């Protein structure tokens, strides 16, 4: 008998809330690294 | 300021911006409320100059990689060499640019070598369908193999006697 | 890396064990052929593979025949194809010849030989 | 360099150009396009040229395919010509003719020839059509290339903001 | 990417090569039934089965 994942937990991050814990200002400069978290989220989105 | 040149890799001051790439004519629309241009990313596609207040548009002049194409420093040691991705007219080494043939790839241009009409089962890739060789380096049409037609029949056959085991 | 060493495991996994308990006929794994074995040997991080790779090969351009009626009755067969090697008739094989005289044992009979074009009397 | 091994590799299968002779006699099939045209210049199938049709700097060079594009399709058209004329035993043994009508009675009883000898019309024409319709499908239906679209949009867009960073 | 699409890869090689130079037992990996021949063709970075 043998055992084997499939999938997982299917995760996906609020880029903004896990890295300021909903702050003007640390979103503020969170902004100026970009298209920054789209692709994260794109990524997780692919991932989900 | 100076005066203005076309179709000729040059760098360029236009108001502060400063940048690299052939001028040309170009067929886009500004209307008078534009100062410049860019298409995509920053990049500055396309520039009015500030005196004569004619569209110019920019590329940055045409360049690529270079490759160089020796088959071992054991067999031989003259070489050719690729410029990726260029008309291999503004190229401006100038002992070798002049010389017995120079050859131009849709992925630029050859240096050293010349096309022959042949087709080879080929070994070192040069880019855009055309490889090269010492066989002095030619450069040539990459053959698939030889081109046969296994013919069908209801009616024939093709038996073979023998086998041809290949152990790899 | 250690995922494409990995997949390339998984590829080592299933090509030195499967690649000895069974005919197993995918491509890449052991032979460009009818498989039945390989040989490995340790190198210092990964292996070697011989493969049995079987070919019928040195073909020509002998003949054959779609069906051949008897007695009335057209003939399309199981197993015992009509060929000729070029003087003599015999019931062979799909990849070789071996004859076989025409049995009611090795041969079996299907439709009339009055419609079908391209049929030869026997 | 493995992209370029990646073509040869999904491409490169069979070892030279193989073809079937240009004349299409088994017993009446149909399949005109999956033996591509070489009244054509392009060598290729019909499908390939809406393929081609369908799908839509700072250093971010582009360096072609070294089996570029119309050699890709002088492959394919080896790979489409490898398996219609030469059957399942040329992986077993060599690209040796054996006819393919009686071909299909074998390719059907693994699935007696009495049906095909006399219905070899009807054999046929459960594929052909039905060949002909899905690519007639190919043909007409749009969108059915999502993954390509994917590969492509996904990488322009990593391209895109790659380029927006 | 590069592992995805040379999984691609490797699985496209394999569809092309062991899923029409002969009929063995695969199924629903390539062909979803008893698998005879399958016909391939280009695209731009691709494959139809």
């Amino acid at each position: 008998t043998e055992i084997l994942p499939v999938s997982m937990t299917k995760t996906s991050v609020d880029c903004t809330m896990y890295i300021c814990g909903d702050s003007t200002e640390c979103s503020n400069l969170l902004l100026q690294y970009g298209s920054f978290c789209t692709q994260l989220n794109r990524a997780l989105t692919g991932i989900a | 300021s100076t005066n203005l040149v076309k179709n000729k890799c040059v760098n360029f001051n236009f108001n502060g911006l400063t940048g690299t790439g052939v001028l040309t004519e170009s067929n886009k629309k500004f209307l008078p409320f534009q100062q410049f241009g860019r298409d995509i990313a920053d990049t500055t596609d396309a520039v009015r100059d500030p005196q004569t207040l004619e569209i110019l548009d920019i590329t940055p002049c045409s360049f690529g990689g270079v490759s160089v194409i020796t088959p071992g420093t054991n067999t031989s040691n003259q070489v050719a060499v690729l410029y990726q991705g260029v008309n291999c007219t503004e190229v401006p080494w100038r002992v070798y640019s002049t010389g017995s043939n120079v050859f131009q790839t849709r992925a630029g241009c050859l240096i050293g070598a010349e096309h022959v009409n042949n087709s080879y089962e080929c070994d070192i890739p040069i880019g855009a369908g055309i490889c090269a060789s010492y066989q002095s380096i030619i450069a040539y049409t990459m053959s698939l193999g030889a081109e046969n037609s296994v013919a069908y029949s209801n009616n024939s056959i093709a038996i073979p006697t023998n086998f041809t085991i290949s152990v790899t | 890396r250690a995922a494409e060493i990995r997949a390339s495991a998984n590829l080592a996994a299933t090509k030195m064990s499967e690649c000895v308990l069974g005919q197993s006929k995918r491509v890449d794994f052991c032979g460009k052929g009818y498989h039945l074995m390989s040989f490995p040997q340790s190198a210092p991080h990964g292996v070697v593979f011989l493969h049995v790779t079987y070919v019928p090969a040195q073909e020509k351009n002998f003949t054959t025949a779609p069906a051949i009626c008897h007695d009335g009755k057209a003939h399309f067969p199981r197993e015992g194809v009509f060929v000729s090697n070029g003087t003599h008739w015999f019931v062979t094989q799909r990849n070789f010849y071996e004859p076989q005289i025409i049995t009611t044992d090795n041969t079996f009979v299907s439709g009339n030989c009055d419609v079908v074009i391209g049929i030869v009397n026997n | 360099v493995e992209q370029d091994k990646n073509t040869q590799e999904v491409f490169a299968q069979v070892k030279q150009i193989y073809k079937t002779p240009p004349i299409k006699d088994f017993g009446g099939f149909n399949f005109s396009q999956i033996l591509p045209d070489p009244s054509k210049p392009s060598k290729r199938s019909f499908i390939e040229d809406l393929l081609f049709n369908k799908v839509t700097f700072n250093g971010l060079t582009v360096l072609p395919p070294l089996l570029t594009d119309e050699m890709i399709a002088q492959y394919t058209s080896a790979l489409l010509a490898g398996t219609i004329t030469s059957g399942w035993t040329f992986g077993a043994g060599a690209a040796l003719q054996i006819p393919f009508a009686m071909q299909m009675a074998y390719r059907f009883n693994g699935i007696t020839q009495n049906v095909l000898y006399e219905n070899q019309k009807l054999i046929a024409n459960q594929f052909n059509s039905a060949i002909g319709k899905i690519q007639d499908s190919l043909s007409s239906t749009a969108s059915a290339l999502g993954k390509l679209q994917n590969v492509v949009n996904q990488n322009a867009q990593a391209l895109n903001t790659l380029v927006k960073q």
